[PDB]
């Protein structure tokens, strides 16, 4: 009916489509973002397919340069083209500014990059949510951007198909200016909390910075420390 | 033309003189080279006219949209920047101007950008026609230690030492102080007459 | 039927699509505007998601520029997308004619590029109405703009879920040149008018200017004052 | 069937999506205009939806210069499109060349966009129609234009819901060059004529020119004069 | 089926679209042209819809150049644009050639544009039949142009509502090179040949030219010495 | 079903949309050409509809120049708009290599033309057959061309409705290398066995050209003498 | 060449001389530079032949064009401003061109537009090479208490001035008078020979 | 060719020249430089003539468009901006004009622009080639404490000056006084005669 | 080069040498410069021969074309306005070429086209490097009085007088007589030779 094209609303002024490339991103990973005492990270799950895929590949935290990170979750091949566009549009900024000094507008660009496509007939909407986190001139920012394009920013959030639970483990758990190792634990207990118990959380991905500072993965090791 | 921007410890003092010709034929004994180009920083002025009014509405603009839109005011080294790159996009149907833009974020900067969009940063520069008789009373009696009232007299010696010495600057001085703490403050012309007739300087 | 294209008249002649898309600013928080001696100002509700949501953070009062501000409701990603247009061409008209002299024509090209897309196949309308305040050189103006693009010009107005409440209140109360205080005053109670009693309200947005001003956010305690 | 598209012909040659477009027009309010002794009139009712409109703003009677006006009826976003379309042309035609010699070359481009909708796929049409009038070098002009593009030029005329009742009233009344305030007179009593009676008539726009003077927008007192 | 799209044949090879087209033409009023000696004429039917609209406006004849002319039946609308087109074509070819040597390309340029629209999708025809008529350097000539653009050259013909009668009775009564009223005195009775007795022929448009000469519209009481 | 589109094949591989196109051949008038000694003829019937059309016009012969020649069946419309391509592109050819050395290119180029609205969606096919005869520096040539743009070149042929019946007569009876008074004398034959008996053959048109002429239309009074 | 333009009491006349001159080397004797451009007004040229004629064969276009859409004739206004918008729409590959276009609405006008689209009415016009000297003798002798025939006498005696004193100029005059009452009446050749056998200019 | 334009007390006072060449070869003794752009505000040209045409249908187009949608005249400040945009949104093609552009809304205003669109204010300017001579005796009799009377003998003396000591301007002045009680209304030659008789200016 | 094209009483006739150089260096001495354009038109060359060889293979194409769209011949104005159109569409980069286009169609027009396409009719005309030496003898002998045979005499005498007194023209001459009975017929050179021999030209 009012259902299989874009440019339709429905008669409560609804776009279907829309709202079925959000239900998209309910089947990747969970994965987490916060804000901590001078800082922010991003906590990531992950799909171990077999065991002979790369561990050291295709990684879920994807560094938007060296002061903008982000985590995906949703169709990969177009989270793949979304992190991609990121870039460009981080680097373009640095071209014609000299400095990022607010990571909301390379939010925007992106958002509205998938607006547009929730407006135009014979293109689809990207079936991907982002959570992007770092340090500009103003602090460290925390956001998530969805199907629709909507912007939020955030001081914890979750997306992917845990999100609910990691939401409202946050809703009871969640304070301001923790300090780093606090924080990662906070995180790592509320991924744990949308698991099914029996499953088990396999070693996850985990990125942070603080102000002043530039980018940090943990290694496995640091990370098995939290386990 | 002659332009004049300061650089000292918590502040950046901008002045120019007032007379645009547009012919050789003065026209206009008060002009206006001195624009508030955002609420912490400022802009002179020191090539053809047009085209560099065509620049301060510009930059007028992306500055207003650009705190409009993230909430906070651009720094000096990002709006430089942007006038590099605004003059470097078309240098074949050129800009016939040298811009100097001045300003506060966490440590004063008055920044100099020619023709070609070649920003470089300086602690004291200056543009226009009259500009190195500036410099040579910069070079001469300029120290960092000032403070504003010290600083605000040597730019009025350094304008009337251009105004004397040279045809195509003159009119009334105009002066603006940018600090962190007032803000951007320009100088009423009685203040500057007052000056004026202070240091010794009026005939 | 008739139903399912932006481009196809009904045999009443209406464009139900477009309908369709002003059922969409029904779902959108209740807003209001409304001038008073020398002045004009906007009220916003506001839907509190979560405890973990920012509050500092996207707000439904945004800035056109020192003398233009709007309000939006509908779709958010839409209303974005519009604020941002309406940003540039505010900027546009400032760099062609060194100042807006007139409100009404920023609303008119708003209002078109909402027009345009009621039209032309392939696009869908935008799903947003929005209030515009501000002074110009006639004096305060208060618009609406909806998904047709219909301007109108108002004493004072609502969009948003409690629309309908909030114009009967203001059918009853509204007075021209009142004080800003008394202003704001009949906008809160106007607010509470459209609740359903037992909820209650939490703290609103308010912006608003006199002649000769700036613009100016009321901060949240000097919102508390009038709840 | 021959119904959904604007490209359609019926079995016998008809475009019911055009007729459609005119059933738009039956929606509005009634407008009126009228030739009287050197000089033309326009007079047009009103919807006041509620009392806390503008009185003083989006009006009925709209100037398209000093010397061409015009009302509208049917879609109000489409029919202000219309009138800025026709601004945008008469001053082209100005520019051009120096002067506007024959108002129905105005009228003429403003059909021509109207009837370049009612043929290409992917439009709509317009659903307005609109009556111009003014003065030129021929004398008084008095047109009327439809969603067809239909250019008719008339002694007197009306637009809108209750155009056949004005209509049928100006086919037993209307003389030629009347003065003007008799030709007011006949206009107020043939819009009375169209309303259902307890009904009564609240205050209606009329504008009139002379030949040799320019614009003149009676104000509300002057209205009420005739009441 | 085979029915509601220009760009498909039938499986007889037929454009229903294109037929359709041509059943708009059967609704309009009746016209008629003839040659005589040294000269050819128009003679057209109207609507007088109401005693409230101009005579001396729309007309049926219309005049290309000062020495080619025609006349319409079908969408009016489409029929005005036809006519526009027409005369812009014709003064193309003046500035090209310095001169119109031939009528047959000018009613070839306005066949063309009618049949690229009976073959690219999203274009509807255009409803209209025109009969030109004219002196050029080969002598009187006298067309007609239908929908699907297909051009004949006659020593006689009508367009419109009553053609068939007006051709049947052509069919019984016309000869060539009669003297100018002769001429014209036929096509007359030729008209009152196609109305349903009882109604009657009030004053119709006839325009003619000779060798030599430019056009002559009859005014209406040279028109009243032949009803 | 495999039938409504230009683009879709069948799943025998068919294209029912340019057979139907070929199906509009059918209902033309016959032609028919025949090379004979050191030349090429073309003869064409006519449906004469009424008395009142000229003779001296819209031909079924058409000269291409003064060394190619053309007839056509099918939909007149398109069919004049290919003679006219036709004229065009052979003058085109003209001013790039000096003269026409081969007929076969010109039909190769329209017969391009005519393939190119097979396939690509959104155009309709041409109804149209063409018979191209003429001399080139090869000799006599003689071709067809259908909807589907498919060429051939034969010693004789027909096109049009009676084209199976003139086929197999020449299917009895042709030889090569004929006097000219005999090959159109065959001609004649031909098409009188193509008539239903009692429906005798009205003055039908023929051209023809001998090797280092032009081009030579019989008049009528040559053709009666055939009759 | 020359042309000359008179506006006079209810009419406007206009005359050329007719050689046209394409080299040095004067090549047609018998040229045309005068054209009717609607049923009430008419064009002279003064310029480049081929761009001029062009020129010619658009404006008889659009005012034909013009007087069937509205079915009424154009202002000498308007037509002027068509014609300077045209010649000013292009002129960096310009129109070597000197147009001066005459005629009758309600009261009469003579208008000169130069290459560059400038139109400006005056009373009384000329262009063209020997146009000096028309321009000396319509200073001396033109009085707009004329009648017409006084005013033709008057236009053959400035032309032929200008035939005797200048290169560029020559061949037979051609003239034409525009009134509102008889229309655009373009004289026969035999009155221009008896007006210059009378008035003694033949030689 | 000369202009003035004079801000006085509440009122604005502008006046041309009217003697139009176009070659050297003075051609039109009477032109048109004084244009109404509005009714509240007007323009004077300085330049090339046709070019300067075209941007006066263009601003009146504009100006009356602006007046329509928003029912509210242009501020002056705001159609220099417009102006200078539009001269120098197009330079390398460039307009050779030099504009000026005069108008009251809540005080009183006189802009000038060159060909490159540089807008600047001043209390009198003038522009054309008969200029600084009125630049002159504006700097050695103008005074802000005039009246309307004093202000346009000082305009008409200035004017006269220029046709005395220079060969491009001459012809009958024609001004026009806009201030804001009786809006723009431009003084009937009678007046402007009398003035000149009065002044003793008449030769 | 040279050519000569005579209208007379029902005919025209047109020549031309035959001798192309396409360098100084003379190096074609059997060209071909007289076109035949249509059945009752020719046209003759007087430029560089690469783009006025396209401009007859244009000129032939498109009268082709219009005699099979019409079943009538084009005007003689008709295809003068063409070629004029032709080459003032593209001017600066220019067709460097002297066109001569002749014919009858109810009366005898030659019709001469520069290189800026200004067409002009003439009673008789001449284009090329040996052309004034055609002109002065067509100025002393012709006369409209004439024959066919008179005319062809004058012809063979003109071009006879070009090819002994010009560099550039020489080689064989080639005529065409194009009337409205015989429509065009090329001599044969025996007859050109023969008129050659008879005239006392021969050398």
């Amino acid at each position: 009916a009012y259902d299989r094209a874009i440019t339709v609303f429905s008669p409560d002024g609804r776009l279907f489509q829309v709202e079925y490339a959000r239900e998209a991103v309910k089947k990747g990973s969970t994965a987490l973002g916060m804000k901590f005492a001078n800082g922010v990270l991003l906590i990531s799950d992950k799909k171990v397919r077999s065991r002979l895929i790369e561990q050291n590949s295709i990684e879920k935290i994807q560094l938007i340069d060296d002061y903008v990170a982000a985590v995906t979750s949703g169709l990969v091949a177009d989270a793949r083209v979304l992190v991609d566009f990121a870039r460009i549009s981080a680097q373009q900024e640095k071209v014609t500014y000299g400095s990022l000094v607010n990571i909301e507008n390379l939010v925007k660009r992106v958002a509205d990059q998938m607006q547009q496509y929730t407006q135009y007939g014979g293109v689809r909407p990207y079936g991907v949510s982002l959570i992007f986190a770092g340090i500009d001139q103003i602090g460290p920012r925390l956001f998530d951007c969805d199907p629709a394009g909507t912007i939020n920013e955030y001081k914890a959030t979750a997306i992917g198909s845990g999100k609910d639970a990691v939401v409202s483990f946050l809703e009871r758990e969640y304070k301001e200016n923790l300090p780093e190792k606090e924080a990662v634990t906070l995180g790592i207990k509320a991924l744990k909390s949308s698991l099914e118990e029996g499953e088990e959380l396999k070693a996850p991905e985990i990125a942070s910075i603080t102000v002043g500072n530039k980018y940090r993965i943990y290694d496995q090791e640091e990370v098995k420390k939290f386990l | 033309t002659t332009t004049v921007g300061i650089t000292l410890k918590d502040a950046v003092i901008m002045a120019t003189e007032r007379r645009v010709t547009m012919e050789n034929f003065i026209m206009h004994k008060n002009g206006k080279k001195l624009f508030q180009i955002d609420t912490y920083t400022g802009m002179t002025i020191a090539g053809l006219v047009g085209d560099a009014q065509v620049l301060v509405r510009y930059m007028k603009a992306e500055l207003e949209l650009y705190r409009l839109q993230r909430r906070v005011n651009m720094p000096i080294e990002a709006v430089a920047t942007l006038l590099s790159n605004m003059l470097n996009q078309v240098k074949y149907m050129p800009y016939m101007v040298q811009l100097l833009v001045g300003g506060i974020d966490t440590a004063p900067h008055v920044f100099s950008i020619d023709a070609a969009g070649g920003s470089v940063e300086d602690i004291y520069a200056s543009t226009g026609s009259g500009s190195p008789f500036v410099y040579g009373v910069l070079e001469s009696q300029y120290s960092e230690k000032m403070t504003v009232d010290e600083g605000v007299d040597l730019v009025i010696r350094a304008i009337s030492a251009a105004k004397q010495r040279d045809s195509a600057s003159g009119g009334m001085i105009d002066v603006a102080v940018i600090t962190r703490k007032d803000g951007y403050v320009q100088l009423p012309t009685d203040q500057i007459e007052s000056r004026i007739r202070k240091l010794g300087l009026i005939l």
